[PDB]
């Protein structure tokens, strides 16, 4: 008839099986059909997020009139879903629009058993609006008056008003029907009248424990998707990666591998080579950073919690402030926390703070309002966390930036959640956050006070951390921090380790040249000795091995008095560790 | 098909000709966009990814996989046609052109029943053929692809996406994001040892394993 | 002490041209 050849009959898709079941969602079924029984007011829009079932409660509707659990005046009625799509298509000459939509008009006056339903009732403004012709809405809005066309619409809640709301008309006429999302419990009950659709196009069995780990991890772990679907998401992909290894049953863990791999958070059971990793992970943080245990403890603590499924869910994954004097690896670690969860140190979110200290940089966090130039692509923070949740999150030199800053990274360490420039918010919670603060080395000295005193340059240098800290801070933004560590002065044994990984960088190099780099025990040694400054740390080794290898060695290469396929060999000539070791130097001697 | 040639290319007609180059690598993005593809329904998968990490190469790679044999039996045989939203656009002068003609396609779809759809740039999607009052491609395709009865791959970059993908909401919602990473230095290697051979019979050159493992390093 | 006002510059652009569909 003319309704089949624009719109979609629901009814006849309901009576042959070809709509999903639509369990729950019933007493919103039933309240549509209240509100098609009303003086005015009487065409229910279904409103709410794109995803929480706004059609499905339409295609309950079509499920509910051919079993006969409809009342008596909406029973045996033809739900049409008028797509504007068909009705805009064909129409190559004048008022063929207009013709075609009072065809089917005149079809729902003369049968008088259709509820018309118009998905995505905000497209209907600017439908068939041709040249010298009106629009779909201009149309319809008439009829509606007659009420001799009940529909059914089908908006979000920003469409609504966008468009549908603003319509004065059409306000004492549509009636918004909140169409909610769902809780956990009733996307479990959802996705168990779901299952024998699921676990028939995959062929694969779907455990109750599966579905009720899709549910709870979908609303856990997403804040861009709505609970029907994201957790349908979950099941489906899960049945589809599951009937690809069979050419069939779906677990709790196999929800968790495809949220995985579709959020990007770990939240899968570990393997046996990832758990005895996660055993061994201050082992293999201590590949990279020399020393600072106390820090690499507890970003160990951090990571293990997140994996073990055992943090709080209200609050981001780690939070930690790194503190300390400067040099000792505290941007380090940060790059080695994110090279072991992601096996790359640029994986590292790196905000760096020193260049937020004016009031209003913070829209380079969050991005800019909408409507302020910028705002599309705004948050270097936010955009970041959006795309990839399970994070280490490196806020360097914290306190250069400005205090307004901060209470807007209040929200995150209490909430788990930041309000972005366009309003929505970003997940946190997986996050590892790191505040590198760079306080306590402003004076450092052997910070003393006044004379006749009798462990100072850390179970005392640490509680001057602190109090500088908690000075600069609120106290409701160091309360929310996880972990506070102020990090050790390296000490001297931990520089003769520290030439080890500075010499490697330079060994490596040569590498690509095929050279080696060979340093004897007393090359080390002078280079901790000259390299070791009590106060800073390891910059000073690094310009030491600058000045005293790298600096050599570019000229001897650059002579070609050491070339490619040789080993250069570096010992040291005069002095013997006994020395001041400054009369001291090195000579170079390449052998093969 | 005779309505899709003018309004698509058949990549897996142009993977049994060898006019794609060889995808090295990116398996467990075509493995997955080979499960999105498989699924019930919102079975859309939408590569995002930064520009030129292989996001059109991974559709590319997934077409050459199709003609190898080396899909599941869900994606056996699908002939690959990467849908030009331009030559869609392109003549519609007249009102409900561009909306019979991806009505035609879409029928010709449902008909074969064999068709993976690649929108390149799904971005490119929402407003498509939205003239004066010509409901464009995204809300045509709306109904289609949140029930599963239309396959149809997107491509768009992080920055499209978030722009103008994330601003129709219930758009997004229809396709899976399948993050296309950016290769490391090592797997970028792989890739330039498996294009060699393209890039070698081009140029009439030797390219030098030293070569290729500069290209990723210095790059 | 003192204060900058800064300056919100705002996203503004002329009218969108628009494309046409013909009825013969
Ligand atoms: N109560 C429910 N019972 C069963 N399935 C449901 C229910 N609610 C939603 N779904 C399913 O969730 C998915 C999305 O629902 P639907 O497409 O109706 O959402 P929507 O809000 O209309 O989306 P959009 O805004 O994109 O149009 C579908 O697979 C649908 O069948
Ligand atoms: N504990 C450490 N273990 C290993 N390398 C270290 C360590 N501390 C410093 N380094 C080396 O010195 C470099 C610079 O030090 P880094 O930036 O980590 O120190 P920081 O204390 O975070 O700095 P700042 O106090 O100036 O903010 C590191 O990238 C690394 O090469
Ligand atoms: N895994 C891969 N194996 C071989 N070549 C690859 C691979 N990934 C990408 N390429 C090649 O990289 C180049 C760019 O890839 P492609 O055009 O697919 O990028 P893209 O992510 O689609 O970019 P854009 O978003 O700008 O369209 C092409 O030469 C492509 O063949
Ligand atoms: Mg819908
Ligand atoms: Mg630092
Ligand atoms: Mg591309």
């Amino acid at each position: 008839l003319v309704l089949d050849q624009f719109g979609r009959n629901l009814t006849a898709a309901a009576m042959e099986g070809k709509l999903d079941p639509v369990i729950g969602r019933e007493k919103e079924i039933e309240r549509v059909m209240q509100v098609l029984s009303r003086r005015t007011k009487n065409n229910p829009v279904l409103i709410g997020e794109p995803g929480v079932g706004k059609t499905a409660v339409v295609e309950g509707l079509a499920q509910a009139i051919v079993h006969g659990e409809v009342p008596e005046t909406l029973k045996d009625k033809q739900l049409y879903t008028l797509d504007l799509g068909s009705l805009v298509a064909g129409s190559r000459y004048r008022g063929d629009f207009e013709e075609r939509l009072k065809k089917v008009l005149k079809e729902i006056n003369t049968r008088g058993d259709i509820i018309l339903f118009i998905d995505a009732l905000h497209t209907l403004v600017g439908a068939g609006a041709a040249e010298g012709a009106i629009d779909a809405a201009s149309i319809l809005k008439p009829k509606l008056a007659r009420g001799e066309l009940q529909t059914i619409g089908a908006t979000t809640l920003d469409e609504y008003r966008k468009y549908i709301e603003k319509d004065a008309a059409l306000e004492r006429r549509f009636q918004p029907v909140q169409v909610g999302e769902p809780t956990v419990e009733h996307t479990i009950e959802i996705l168990k009248g779901l299952r024998d659709r699921y676990e028939a196009h995959h062929r694969v069995s779907i455990t109750d424990a599966a579905m009720v780990a899709a549910a709870t991890l979908a609303d856990r772990y997403i804040n861009d998707r709505f609970l029907p679907d994201k957790a349908i998401d979950l099941i489906d992909e899960a049945g589809a990666r599951m009937r690809i290894r069979r050419m069939a049953e779906v677990d709790d863990e196999q929800i968790a591998e495809v949220l995985g791999n579709w959020t990007g958070i770990p939240v899968f059971k570990l393997t046996e080579a990832e758990t005895t990793r996660l055993l061994r992970m201050e082992e293999e943080l201590h590949k990279r950073i020399i020393g600072q245990e106390d820090a690499v403890k507890a970003v160990s603590k951090a990571i293990r919690r997140t994996r073990a499924g055992l943090k709080d869910p209200k609050r981001p994954s780690g939070s930690f402030i790194f503190a300390g004097p400067s040099g000792v690896g505290k941007t380090e670690l940060s790059k080695a926390l994110a090279n072991f969860l992601f096996g790359d140190d640029d994986a590292l979110i790196q905000i760096d703070m020193g260049e937020f200290h004016d009031r209003f940089t913070a829209s380079r966090l969050f991005g800019a309002p909408p409507g302020y130039v910028g705002y599309e692509e705004g948050g270097q923070l936010t955009e970041k966390v959006r795309r990839k949740p399970f994070s280490v999150v490196l806020f360097d030199a914290i306190e250069k930036a400005h205090q307004e800053i901060y209470n807007s990274l209040l929200q995150v360490l209490e909430d788990g959640r930041l309000t972005d420039g366009q309003g929505r918010t970003v997940d946190f919670k997986n996050t590892v956050l790191i505040f590198t603060s760079n306080l306590g080395t402003s004076d450092i000295s052997k910070p003393v006070g006044l004379g006749f005193s009798k462990e100072n340059d850390y179970e005392r240098m640490k509680q001057k951390v602190n109090d500088e800290l908690k000075k600069h801070f609120r106290p409701e933004f160091l309360n929310r921090i996880d972990d506070i560590i102020v990090f050790h002065q390296l000490t001297r044994e931990e520089i003769i380790r520290m030439v080890d990984l500075m010499i490697s960088r330079v060994a490596g190099q040569l590498k690509s040249k095929d050279m080696a780099l060979v340093l004897t025990d007393a090359a080390k040694a002078l280079l901790a000795k000259r390299g070791f400054d009590p106060v800073l740390g390891a910059r000073p080794l690094r310009r030491t091995i600058q000045r005293e290898i790298e600096d050599q060695l570019s000229e001897k290469i650059l002579f070609e008095e050491v070339g490619p396929g040789q080993v250069v060999t570096v010992d040291v000539d005069n002095w013997d560790g006994e020395g001041p070791g400054e009369d001291a130097v090195f000579t170079f001697t390449g052998t093969r | 098909s005779l309505v899709l040639d003018q309004f698509g290319r058949n990549l897996t007609a142009a993977a049994m000709e060898g006019k794609l180059d060889p995808v090295i690598g990116r398996e467990k993005e075509i493995e997955r966009v080979m499960q999105v593809l498989s699924r019930r329904t919102k079975n859309n998968p939408v590569l995002i990814g930064e520009p030129g990490v292989g996001k059109t190469a991974v559709v590319e790679g997934l077409a050459q996989a199709i003609v190898h044999g080396e899909v599941p039996e869900t994606l056996k045989d699908k002939q690959l046609y990467t849908l030009d939203l331009g030559s869609l656009v392109a003549g519609s002068r007249y009102r409900g052109d561009f909306e019979e003609r991806l009505k035609k396609v879409l029928k010709e779809i449902n008909t074969r029943g064999d068709i993976i759809l690649f929108i390149d740039a799904l971005h490119t999607l929402v407003g498509a053929g939205a003239a004066e009052g010509a409901i464009d491609a995204a809300s045509i395709l709306k109904p289609k692809l949140a029930r599963g009865e239309l396959q149809t791959i997107g491509a768009t970059t992080l920055d499209e996406y978030r722009k103008y993908i994330e601003k129709d909401a219930a758009l997004e919602r229809r396709f899976q994001p399948v993050q296309v990473g950016e290769p490391t230095v090592e797997h970028t290697i792989e890739i330039l040892k498996g294009l060699r051979d393209r890039y070698e019979a081009h140029h009439r050159v030797s390219i030098t394993d030293a070569a290729m493992v500069a290209a990723a390093t210095l790059a | 002490m003192k204060v900058l006002i800064l300056a919100c510059l705002v996203a503004l652009a002329l009218a969108r041209e628009l494309e046409e569909l013909n009825v013969p």
